[PDB]
């Protein structure tokens, strides 16, 4: 009953995380920008919501504000470029747990959400 | 090589190159690690016939318009871009900058009709071996349109001397030819 | 917004070079994939995910002449392969761009006129952030074979202007230069 | 006993194309350089040559000249960037063989040097 956002604009990675954890027993939610994103988490209340901080379109760092304007309890892990420092720091500085920068490898993503939510 | 601010430039535009070769090789070592070998192989190819159409673009001797479908993705849009050349490489160049413009305007009139909460792609499609006229554009998009209103101008008159062949527009997709002489 | 008439130029001739060296780089995974060498792989792909990150390192320095010389070094014409890293998490060195790659250009050129053509000559730079004094110190970690090491006897015996060239060695297939900047 | 020369400036490109051709009963030759590939031309008198024309330092078009300019009966696969075409015509008229743009199915190069090694 543990519910997990995944919010990339790029489908294949974000079929990859799903089946990722549509393996460990948690139900998960897709989307392909910001405006889908607060939907979900308005209306189905992600646990833990991992997104993508370069979605064109979308200010991730301002749908990280709003994603806590709508339930600050919320839990969300931001997928970076490397070399972002400044982008994650005001996120961390908003309210994030912690920052991984692509190619992550696919291990301790399951593992870190795992320690963060445990089901 | 220089002029600091170009230099700049071109540093920042090789960064976003970069990121997407990072997904890419997310992508690789995602289902590299779920053990589905015959997928990575499958993207791999998809990835060496993407970067065989930008090539060939990048022959067509119409770089003002290479420039744009090259950056496109790195700039602020509501839609992704996938191109792709039909035809054997030709010089276009005195055809350059009609393209680039016209692409300008299909762009926004897109970007100006196109919902912000679908998830928009447009392909477009440049022909170089047309037996009756010398270039013909294709442009198949998929989403979901706030302002369809918007493509009424050109649809009942049309741009400049280019003959719109077909410009068909449903729920979620639009399809147009456009063909050049 | 119409661009640059140049940078529309430079981009699509850099992007073709990077886009080669990525294909080389899915030669060298899809080769082994086949091959199922299948894990060797993973340590191919990390090997270029580093690459990248000092790429990106490189980049943040606020060192946009620098960077671009060391982004297309290899795609020019030298005989001597360049890898770069960039050691403790970045700094704001935009007074030392210029000098760095003023001064980088003529060394490179040294190297170019001073190693032999038969060997595989290999040149790693490292700009180092993180040390007590020397706002930044670069190193110089070079191997493969001198046709005229003595190209390089002059700035070695009168050095280059406000920099302090500490240590700056040429053996016989290798070249270790220290170069500090404060 | 069949002699194959390996020139591409990559490491891989050439541990591979090797821990290939070993595996199908030839003799490797590796080379990093026009000039150590001359050589290896010169004393080995190989086969066929897998040359790569994108290789800094030496033009690819140069050490094709010099590579017949030693035996004229030498045989070469050139490995090419996509869309080189100006390339390909040129080489050819050198007397080379065929062409494989990167990246290759290591499968169409093994049938080549295959169609190309004489009786
Ligand atoms: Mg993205
Ligand atoms: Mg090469």
């Amino acid at each position: 009953n543990e519910k997990i956002l995944i919010v990339d604009d790029q489908s294949g990675i974000r079929i990859l995380l799903n089946e990722v954890f549509n393996k460990e027993g948690y139900q998960t939610f897709q989307a392909a920008n910001g405006l889908q994103a607060l939907d979900i988490v308005t209306k189905e209340r992600p646990d833990l919501v991992l997104l993508d901080m370069k979605i064109p379109g979308m200010d991730g760092i301002e749908i990280l504000k709003r994603m806590k304007v709508i339930d600050e309890n919320i839990r969300v892990i931001i997928m970076t470029a490397y070399g972002e420092l400044d982008m994650i720091q005001e996120s961390k500085e908003l309210g994030a747990l912690t920052h991984f920068a692509k190619p992550f490898d696919i291990d301790e993503i399951r593992d870190a959400v795992k320690k963060y939510l445990p089901l | 090589i220089s002029d600091t601010a170009l230099t700049n430039e071109l540093i920042h535009l090789l960064g976003h190159s970069r990121h997407d070769w990072m997904n890419k090789l997310q992508l690789i070592k995602g289902n590299l690690s779920l053990q589905k070998y015959d997928r990575v192989f499958e993207m791999i190819e998809e990835m060496v016939i993407d970067a065989k159409h930008e090539s060939k673009l990048s022959n067509l001797k119409t770089p003002h318009l290479a420039f744009d479908f090259l950056t496109f993705n790195w700039k602020t849009h509501y839609m992704t871009l996938e191109y792709e050349v039909l035809g054997e490489i030709k010089d276009l160049s005195a055809y350059d900058q009609k393209l680039a413009k016209l692409m300008r305007k299909l762009f926004h009139l897109f970007d100006q009709a196109v919902s912000r909460e679908s998830e928009n792609h447009l392909t477009v499609s440049l022909q170089t071996d047309h037996p009756d006229r010398q270039l013909i554009l294709y442009l198949d998009f998929h989403g979901a349109f706030a302002d369809p209103s918007a493509f009424d101008d050109i649809r009942q008159n049309g741009y400049e001397d280019v003959d719109i062949m077909r410009f068909e527009i449903t729920s979620h997709e639009c399809l147009i030819e456009i063909g050049l002489d």
